[PDB]
C-alpha cells in the first residue's frame, strides 16, 4: 500500500467555550493541549521530513498560532502558550479551512497535505456554506480527518468520508491518546494521490578548518550568538542551527541521513506474529528475545526466524523497535 | 402546558443559556408552520448547531415524523401525556368503556397516556440499530403501573438501578451510555 | 539507579587473528578489562545492575542473565558465570564461510528489550537509568545499516546511552549511532591500557557525565550517496515512496516503478 | 438466507436475523395455520415489514389456497412508501433466486 | 486607487524590520522601489446580523439628534403568549439563516535499504578459530596481567589536555546587531533572486524576471562591499568573511547557468 512519506499537517484546534466544559479529569482544552504536545513532538519523532502547522479558531475567527515549521520546539512553545488562552467564542469550520486551505494551496503537489480538526463544540457558525468549501477541499486533494468530542457531528461526518480522511468521535482519554497516536503514522496513498520526486539537499556539519583560520563565523539563521560551528547548504551557503529545516532562500529541503532513515520502518512493516498461548513444544523457559522466564502462557513467533518471545517482547517489538531482533540475523 | 414553561423559561434566563448552548425550535398548531419548523430542525441536526425541538404529544407532528439516527437522539418527555378532563367526547367514550367491556375509568386513561407515550418516544430505534436515550421527566413513570403498561422491549431494558435518577445522575449515565454508543461494534 | 548493558564485540575471525599475531593484546585481556569494569559498575551502589551480550557471526549470547577467596559473593557469582558462558561460546562454534561479518544490531535489539523487561519489571518508585556501552572489535557490515539505525532510532525514543568504545577501526556507522542518542564516543588506540579508558570515560554515569570533563566527541560525517555506485552526494533526488536517495533525475526510480508524471 | 422455519422454508433477503425475529415468524405462523385473528408487537420500526412480508409470501407459496391475498395497511402515504420500497428489493431479492418470473402482483392505492 | 501607497503607511511604522530592510535597498540609491512590491460590540454585531428589521431600522434611523443610549433602550421594548413561542421560531430561523449564507507498493530491489548510503584467505578463518579457540583456556588473570602501572600513567598523561585523545570569543557586542542586520538585507534579496532561479523556467515572460533578478545581484552587490570596507577598517580582527561566500557561490551560479544556458542555445 503507497504511503506518503512526506506530509504537511495542520492541527485545527477549537477554541470554543464548549472546551471550558470539564469533562475530561482536567479542563478540556488543557488536556487537549497536554496531549496534542506529545502527539506534536512524536509526529516529529516519526516523520522528520514532515512539518506540522497550528491554526486555533474562537470567537467566529481562525489564527495561524504557528506557521509551517520543521522545528518541534517551536510548536511546543506555542502549545504552552495557548494553555492560557481565554477559550470564549464560537468556532468556523469555513474560516479554519480557508485558512488551512489558503496556506497548503500553495504546497507542493508531491506532498500529502492534512488536516485534523479536533472539533470540540458541535456549532459551526460560518460566513458561507461549508458544502461549498467540500468541493474546493476535494478539487484540491487535501486530506481532513475530524476528530469529534463529545458529538457525532454530520457535516464533519460528511466532511471526512468524501474527502477521504476518516470521523471519530472520544470514547475517553485513554481512547484520545490512541486515536491521536494512530493519526501520528502516515497515511496510505489513495488513487487521487499522485507522487512525484522531491529535490533534497544533506548538508554536512562543519567546524573551525584549523586551528581557527580561515574560520567561517555566523550567527543563526531563523538573540543568537556567533557560532564557531554548525551545519551549512549546499546553495544558500547560509549557517543554519538545527536540522531538518526548509532553505530560507532555495526552499529546497535540508535533512541529513539518519532523519530519512528514519521512516524506511513505515515502508517496513513487521507482520503480526501469531500469539499461542500453550506452550507448544517450546522446551527454552528463557525467552529468546529477552532471556527471562516465561511467566505467563503466551508465546510469538514469525513466519522466518521461528523464535520465541514474550508479551513484552513481542508488545516492544512491534511497538517502538519495529522489527525483531532475532530475525533480523 | 408548553406555551406556558416555555414563557417561564424565557422570564428565567434558563432559555437563553439553553438557546446559547443549542438551537431551539417550537412547534406550532399551523401545518406549514410546523412544517418550515421540521424542515429547519433536520439541517439543524445536520449541521453541529444541533436543534432542540419542542413539540405536543398529540401533535400531528409527533405522530407522522419518524426520528432516525443523528436524528431526535435523545428523545425528552416532560410530563405523562394525559388529555384534558374537560372534554366531553371522551366522557362518553370512557364512561361507555367502564358500563361496557368493564374498564376502569383510571385503567383506560393511564392506556391512553402509556400508548401515546410509547408512540412518541419509541421513533428512535427506528431501525439500523442507532444508538439513543429515552429519558421521561416524570415521576409518574416510576410508578409500577406505568412500567407495567409500558411495552415490554422497553420495560426490560429499564431497570431500578436507572428508574428514579436525579437530574444529575440522569444527566451523566446519560454522559456514559453516549460514550459506550460512540465507538463501533 | 542505573542498569548498564556491556555489549562485547567478541568475532572470533578477528580475535583468533589476534591470537596468530600473537600480539600483545588478547581476547582473555579484553574479557577480563569488561568483567573488571562491570564488577566496579556494581561495586559503585547496590541497586546498580549490570548485564553481558558477547556477539558473534552466528548470534548473540548473553554472558549475564563462597568466598573461597576472601570475596564478594555476587561479583565471584558474576566472574564465574561470565567466564564459564564465554569459554563455552568460544569453544563451540560452527563454520560458515559465507557469513563472517561481526553481528551487531542484533545484540544491541537483544539489549534494548532486556532493558525494557528490567524497567517494566523494577518498582516505579525508583528510576532507572540505562546504558549500553558497546565495545566494537572489528568492522561492521553494510548490509545491517537499517537495522542497526532502526535500533539506534528506538534507543533514542527510550531514552537509553549507546557510549561506543570501538578499538583497532573507526566505525562510522557507530559513531553516527551513538551521536544521535548523545552516547560518548571513545577511540582507544592504546589496546593494553584499555581499562583505565573504561573507569574514566564510560564508568560515570549519565548523572554525573555533564559535571565532569570527558575527551571532546568526534566530528560525524553525515553523508549521503545515491543508490547507483555508492558515492558521496549532497543533492539527493527522493521520491514520496520509496525515500530513497539517488544519483540525478530519472523518468522513474527503479525502486519504485511508480508513473512518475513529467512537469 | 433460506430459514428452515418449523412450518416451511422461507426466503429473506438480508444476511442475519435476530433471535426476535424467529420468534415474530414462528409466532406469525402459528396464527395464520391456525386461520385466526390475533394481535402481536414487534419493537424495530423497520425489519417487523421485511420479515412479515417474507412469511407471508412463503405461505402463499406453501398453502396460496388458504390466503388469497395480502392487505397490508400503515398509518400514512410516506410510511407506505418505504413498504412497497422494502416488498419490491424482496420481490427481487426472491427473483434472482429463482431465475425466473413468477405470477406475483404487489400495489399500493 | 493608490492601494500601494495606502499599504506603506500601514507598514511604515507597525514593522519595523520589513521598512528598515526596504529603505535600506534605497538608503543607497541601489534600484527602483517599484520591483520591491511588485515581486512580492459583540452584541451590537450579532444584532446586525440577527435581525434584517434592526438593520432597515438602524439605516432609517441613523444617529440624527438622538443618542446611542436611546436607541440601546429602543432594543428591549394568549396573544402575547403565542408571540413569545413565534419569536423564539423566527430568531432560531434567522440565526439558522444567517449561518447558512451563500495503491498497493511492489518492489524489485530491496537490499539497497539494508546497505543503505553509508560507504563501505578461507584457511585463515580456520586458523583464527581454532587459535582463538586454545587462546582460553586459563582464566581469571586479573591480578596483575589486566593493567600495569606504567600503562595506567601513560593513559592517564593522554588523558591529560596535552595528551592525545584529548584535544582540549565574545568581545564584540555591538558589531554583533550590524552583523544581524546585513545578514537580514542578504537573506531578503536572496529570496527573491533564487525564487525561481532553480527551476529552469523555459519561457521569454519568465526568464525576463530572472534577468532583471541577475542584474539587481551585481547592483546590490556593488554596495555591499563599501559597508564591508567601513567595518574591516576598525581592529582587522574577527573576520567576517561567511557574507563573501554567499556573494561569491551566487555568482558563481549566475556566471555557470549563463554559460549552460548560451550552450544550450
Ligand atoms: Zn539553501
Ligand atoms: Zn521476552
Ligand atoms: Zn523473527
Ligand atoms: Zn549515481
Ligand atoms: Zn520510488
Amino acid at each position: 500500500v503507497r504511503l506518503g512519506m512526506m506530509r504537511h499537517l495542520y492541527v485545527v484546534v477549537d477554541g470554543s467555550r464548549t472546551m471550558e466544559d470539564q469533562d475530561l479529569k482536567p479542563n478540556r482544552l488543557t488536556c487537549t493541549l497536554k496531549l496534542l504536545e506529545y502527539f506534536v513532538e512524536e509526529y516529529f519523532d516519526q516523520n522528520p521530513i514532515s512539518q506540522i502547522g497550528i491554526i486555533v479558531t474562537k470567537s467566529k475567527r481562525a489564527e495561524k498560532l504557528t506557521e509551517l515549521s520543521g522545528n518541534p520546539r517551536k510548536h511546543i512553545t506555542s502549545l504552552k502558550k495557548a494553555v492560557d488562552m481565554t477559550c470564549h467564542g464560537e468556532p468556523s469550520l469555513y474560516n479554519s479551512l480557508s485558512i488551512a486551505m489558503q496556506t497548503l494551496k500553495h504546497m507542493p503537489g508531491h506532498t500529502s497535505r492534512e488536516v485534523l480538526i479536533i472539533f470540540s463544540s458541535l456549532t459551526t457558525c460560518d460566513p458561507s456554506n461549508i458544502y461549498d468549501l467540500i468541493k474546493t477541499l476535494k478539487a484540491a486533494k487535501i486530506r481532513v480527518s475530524v476528530i469529534g468530542l463529545s458529538a457525532e457531528v454530520r457535516v464533519c461526518t460528511v466532511l471526512a468520508r468524501e474527502t477521504g480522511g476518516t470521523y471519530h468521535v472520544i470514547l475517553d482519554e485513554s481512547h484520545y491518546k490512541e486515536l491521536l497516536t494512530h493519526h501520528v503514522s502516515p497515511p496510505p496513498a489513495s488513487s487521487s494521490s499522485e507522487c512525484s520526486l522531491i529535490r533534497m539537499g544533506f548538508p554536512q556539519h562543519t567546524i573551525a578548518s584549523l586551528s581557527d583560520q580561515d574560520a567561517k563565523p555566523s550567527f543563526s539563521m531563523a538573540e543568537p550568538g556567533l557560532t564557531l560551528g554548525g551545519y551549512f547548504c549546499p546553495q544558500c551557503r547560509a549557517k543554519y542551527c538545527e536540522l531538518p529545516v526548509e532553505c530560507k532562500i532555495c526552499g529546497l529541503t535540508l535533512v541529513s541521513a539518519p532523519h530519512l532513515a528514519r521512516s524506511y520502518h513505515h515502508l517496513f512493516p513487521l507482520d503480526a506474529f501469531q500469539e499461542i498461548p500453550l506452550e507448544e513444544y517450546n522446551g527454552e523457559r528463557f525467552c529468546y528475545g529477552c532471556q527471562g522466564e516465561l511467566k505467563d502462557q503466551h508465546v510469538y513467533v514469525c513466519a522466518v526466524c521461528q523464535n520465541v518471545f514474550c508479551v513484552d517482547c513481542d508488545v516492544f517489538v512491534h511497538d517502538s523497535l519495529h522489527c525483531c531482533p532475532g530475525c533480523i540475523h | 402546558y408548553m406555551e406556558s414553561t416555555v414563557a417561564s423559561w424565557y422570564e428565567q434566563g434558563i432559555l437563553e443559556n439553553i438557546q446559547r448552548n443549542k438551537l431551539l425550535f417550537i412547534e406550532t398548531q399551523d401545518g406549514a408552520e410546523t412544517s418550515v419548523a421540521l424542515e429547519k430542525y433536520q439541517e439543524a441536526c445536520e449541521n453541529g448547531r444541533g436543534a432542540i425541538l419542542l413539540s405536543v404529544a398529540r401533535g400531528k407532528v409527533s405522530e407522522g415524523i419518524d426520528f432516525v439516527h443523528h436524528y431526535g437522539r435523545a428523545v425528552i418527555m416532560f410530563g405523562v401525556p394525559y388529555v384534558y378532563t374537560q372534554s366531553r367526547i371522551l366522557k362518553a367514550r370512557l364512561e361507555y368503556l367502564r358500563d361496557q367491556f368493564q374498564i376502569r375509568e383510571n385503567d383506560f386513561l393511564t392506556f391512553d397516556a402509556m400508548r401515546h407515550a410509547a408512540q412518541c418516544v419509541g421513533r428512535a430505534i427506528r431501525g439500523k440499530t442507532d444508538y439513543g436515550l429515552m429519558v421521561f421527566a416524570d415521576k409518574r413513570f416510576a410508578r409500577g403501573d406505568k412500567r407495567g403498561k409500558l411495552p415490554r422491549w422497553i420495560q426490560e431494558h429499564l431497570t431500578d438501578a436507572n428508574l428514579n435518577l436525579t437530574v444529575d445522575e440522569g444527566v451523566q449515565v446519560a454522559k456514559y451510555f453516549l460514550r459506550q454508543m460512540a465507538q463501533p461494534f | 539507579l542505573n542498569l548498564l548493558v556491556i555489549v562485547v564485540d567478541a568475532n572470533p575471525i578477528w580475535w583468533g587473528k589476534q591470537a596468530l599475531k600473537e600480539s600483545q593484546f588478547t581476547l582473555s585481556k579484553c574479557i577480563d578489562a569488561v568483567m573488571v569494569l562491570g564488577n566496579s559498575h556494581l561495586f559503585m551502589n547496590r541497586s546498580n545492575k549490570l548485564a553481558v551480550i558477547a556477539s558473534h557471526i552466528q548470534e548473540s549470547r548473553f554472558l549475564y542473565p563462597g568466598s573461597k577467596d576472601g570475596k564478594y559473593e555476587l561479583l565471584t557469582s558474576a566472574n564465574e558465570v561470565i567466564v564459564e558462558e564465554i569459554k563455552d561460546l568460544m569453544t563451540k562454534s560452527d563454520i560458515k564461510g559465507q557469513h563472517t561479518e561481526t553481528l551487531l544490531a542484533g545484540s544491541l535489539a537483544k539489549a534494548l528489550c532486556y532493558i525494557h523487561r528490567m524497567n517494566k519489571e523494577v518498582k516505579d518508585n525508583q528510576e532507572m537509568k540505562s546504558r549500553i556501552l558497546v565495545i566494537k572489535a572489528a568492522e561492521d557490515s553494510a548490509l545491517q545499516y537499517m537495522n542497526f539505525m532502526n535500533v539506534i532510532f528506538a534507543a533514542q525514543k527510550q531514552n537509553i546511552l549507546i557510549d561506543a568504545c570501538v578499538l583497532d577501526s573507526d566505525s562510522g556507522l557507530l559513531q553516527q549511532a551513538c551521536d544521535i542518542t548523545g552516547g560518548l564516543y571513545l577511540k582507544v588506540p592504546q589496546m593494553p591500557s584499555l581499562l583505565q579508558y573504561l573507569l574514566w570515560v564510560f564508568l560515570p554515569d549519565q548523572d554525573q557525565r555533564s559535571q565532569l570533563i570527558l575527551p571532546p566527541p568526534v566530528h560525524v560525517d553525515y553523508r549521503a550517496a545515491c543508490f547507483c555506485h555508492r558515492n558521496l552526494i549532497e543533492i539527493g533526488y527522493v521520491c514520496s515512496v520509496c525515500l530513497s536517495i539517488f544519483c540525478n533525475f530519472s523518468p522513474i526510480c527503479t525502486t519504485c516503478e511508480t508513473a512518475f508524471k513529467i512537469s | 438466507m433460506k430459514l428452515n422455519v418449523d412450518g416451511l422454508l422461507v426466503y429473506f433477503p438480508y444476511d442475519y436475523i435476530y433471535p426476535e425475529q424467529f420468534s415474530y415468524m414462528r409466532e406469525l405462523k402459528r396464527t395464520l395455520d391456525a386461520k385466526g385473528h390475533g394481535v402481536l408487537e414487534m419493537p424495530s420500526g423497520t425489519g417487523k415489514t421485511v420479515s412479515l412480508l417474507a412469511l407471508i409470501m412463503a405461505y402463499q407459496r406453501a398453502y396460496p389456497l388458504e390466503v388469497t391475498k395480502l392487505i397490508y395497511c400503515s398509518r400514512t402515504v410516506p410510511e407506505i412508501e418505504k413498504v412497497i420500497e422494502e416488498l419490491r428489493k424482496l420481490l427481487n431479492f426472491y427473483e434472482k433466486q429463482e431465475g425466473e418470473k413468477l405470477p406475483f402482483l404487489g400495489l399500493a392505492l | 486607487a493608490n492601494k500601494e501607497l495606502e499599504e506603506k503607511n500601514r507598514m511604515l511604522q507597525e514593522d519595523p524590520v520589513l521598512f528598515q530592510l526596504y529603505k535600506d535597498l534605497v538608503v543607497s540609491q541601489v534600484i527602483s522601489a517599484e520591483e520591491f512590491w511588485a515581486n512580492r460590540s459583540d452584541i451590537i454585531e450579532s444584532i446586525f446580523r440577527t435581525y434584517p428589521a434592526v438593520k432597515m431600522k438602524y439605516a432609517e434611523n441613523v444617529p440624527h439628534n438622538m443618542t446611542e443610549k436611546e436607541f440601546w433602550t429602543r432594543f428591549f421594548q394568549e396573544n402575547s403568549n403565542a408571540a413569545i413561542i413565534k419569536r423564539f421560531n423566527h430568531h432560531s430561523a434567522m440565526v439558522l439563516a444567517a449561518g447558512l449564507r451563500k495503491i498497493a507498493l511492489n518492489l524489485k530491489k530491496s537490499d539497497r535499504y539494508y546497505h543503505g548510503p553509508t560507504p563501505i584467505t578461507s584457511q585463515d578463518i580456520i586458523n583464527s578459530f581454532q587459535s582463538i579457540r586454545q587462546e582460553m583456556e586459563a582464566y581469571t588473570p586479573k591480578l596483575t596481567q589486566v593493567l600495569s602501572s606504567s600503562a595506567a600513567s601513560s593513559t592517564i598523561t593522554a588523558l591529560s589536555p596535552g595528551g592525545a585523545l584529548m584535544q582540549g570569543q565574545m568581545v564584540p557586542n555591538d558589531i554583533q546587531s550590524e552583523l544581524k542586520h546585513l545578514y537580514v538585507a542578504v537573506g531578503e534579496l536572496l529570496r527573491h533572486f533564487w525564487s525561481c532561479f532553480p527551476v529552469n523556467t523555459p519561457f521569454l515572460e519568465e526568464k525576463v524576471v530572472k534577468m532583471k533578478s541577475n542584474l539587481e545581484r551585481f547592483q546590490v552587490t556593488k554596495l555591499c562591499p563599501f559597508q564591508e570596507k567601513i567595518r574591516r577598517q576598525y581592529l582587522s580582527t574577527n573576520l567576517v568573511s561567511h557574507i563573501e561566500e554567499m556573494l561569491q557561490t551566487a555568482y558563481n551560479k549566475l556566471h555557470t547557468w549563463q554559460s549552460r544556458r548560451l550552450m544550450k542555445k
